[PDB]
């Protein structure tokens, strides 16, 4: 079996985007973000308590035929903003694009945590890491991945995030028009749960490719790309006008400049991401002042291949039982 | 603003 879902970006920025999902029978459609940095699958629901939901759509197991509660069962996450939600657990009937898993666990918010209240977008997240991160407790539960992989044609999803622009989640195939050339992949550590990877090496715009292994993970649930403090600021130094901003927390630019492109080695391959895929924005509306895309990790403890990286590749996430991570130019 | 959804 296979699926294909069709994701956007929920505002200007491409600041995260949104898949919809179709949870339980008859189907209830929730717009998730698909986070290859968790394993969580939650969603807002009755449950939630109602002063903390907005304009979300919910889940309301009460009305899906094929819902059964998972007793004794709870969840409690909190991610890498110090955002969070926890609640009690469900299995149901849960389809994307299609494809249907049986007896997927549907995490029930009770409570969440002011920025996802805030954000009328997103009605719940899907993790797509290992899922040895899962939070369910006693006993933690498999993500919608680990569940459709007996069924799947292939063992695989990719991930084709767009640029100001819709993309695409697929399931189980990899289509070959999506990309251009061929895909590398490379090996990926499962060790602390994570899609973990080692690039190569980087260069900045036109000058020279540095052989150097920045560990990092791909995390389609990030919006930046937050690398080495040095590497980052090897990339700003060539921007002129850029500079490094306390106050709003990281590298601004002027708007009106040209940026260079970045370079990330995967294996002996290259992909390169167009200088305007690192302007983020302008820092208010209506600024000469723009934020950038490349920032460092130093305070994160961990390098991140976030929506800037990733959405300038189409790449494929190998779920065989060694995982690789594949990254094709598009 | 931006979006930090590894799990930490």
């Amino acid at each position: 079996s296979t699926g294909s879902a069709t994701t956007t970006p929920i505002d200007s920025l491409d600041d995260a985007y949104i898949t919809p999902v179709q949870i339980g029978t008859p189907a209830q459609t929730l717009n998730l973000d698909f986070d290859t940095g968790s394993s969580d699958l939650w969603v807002f629901s009755s449950e939630t308590t109602a002063s903390e939901v907005d304009g979300q759509t919910i889940y309301t197991p009460s009305k899906s035929t094929t819902a059964k509660l998972l007793s004794g069962a709870t969840w409690s996450i909190s991610y890498g903003d110090g955002s969070s939600s926890s609640g009690d657990v469900y299995t149901d009937t849960v389809s994307v694009g299609g494809l249907t898993v049986t007896g997927q666990a549907v995490e029930s918010a009770k409570k969440v945590s002011s920025s996802f209240t805030e954000d009328s977008t997103i009605d719940g997240l899907l993790g797509l890491a290992f899922s040895t991160l899962n939070t369910v407790s006693p006993t933690q539960q498999k993500t919608f991945f680990d569940n459709a992989k007996a069924s799947l044609d292939s063992p695989v999803f990719t991930a084709d995030l767009g640029y100001h622009a819709p993309g695409t989640y697929n399931f189980g195939f990899i289509d070959t028009t999506a990309y251009t050339g061929s895909i590398t992949y490379t090996a990926v550590s499962t060790k602390q749960g994570f899609w973990e990877w080692t690039s190569t090496g980087y260069a900045v715009g036109s000058g020279t490719f540095k052989s150097t292994s920045i560990d990092g993970i791909a995390d389609t649930g990030t919006t930046l790309l937050y690398l080495p403090a040095t590497v980052v600021s090897a990339y700003w130094a060539q921007v002129s006008g850029a500079k490094s901003s306390s106050s709003v927390g990281g590298y601004v630019f002027p708007c009106s400049a040209t940026l260079p492109s970045f370079t990330f080695g995967v294996g002996s391959a290259r992909i390169v991401i167009p200088g305007d895929y690192i302007d983020f924005g302008p820092i208010s509306t209506g600024s000469s002042s723009c934020f950038g895309g490349i920032q460092s990790s130093a305070g994160i403890g961990i390098n991140i291949f976030g929506d800037v990286a990733l959405k300038a590749a189409f790449v494929v996430f190998n779920g065989a039982t060694t995982p690789t991570l594949g990254f094709a130019s598009k | 603003x931006p979006f930090h959804l590894l799990v930490y």
